[PDB]
């Protein structure tokens, strides 16, 4: 059961190899989605001058 | 040409290997 435990840790490594990756791409495909709206927002200094 | 009866005819008729030097492993 030691020699399965020691294995699984480096198997939950793996996994946390897994999943950082993925975190980080959700952080960056946030950022577009997120940038669009600042381009709305910025004409709106403009709309509400008028 | 003579017919059988039913009684007689009613009477006429790599894998193991592959996880055990894995579990003597882990």
């Amino acid at each position: 059961l030691g020699k399965v435990s020691d294995k699984s840790r480096e198997i939950s490594e793996k996994y946390i190899e897994e999943s950082q990756a993925i975190i980080q791409e959700l952080v960056k495909l946030t950022m577009e989605k997120l940038e669009s709206k600042f381009t709305k927002l910025c004409d709106l200094e403009t709309q509400l001058e008028m | 040409s003579l017919p059988i009866e039913d009684n007689y005819i009613r009477e006429v008729v790599s894998k193991l290997m592959e996880c055990v030097n894995d579990a003597v492993q882990t």
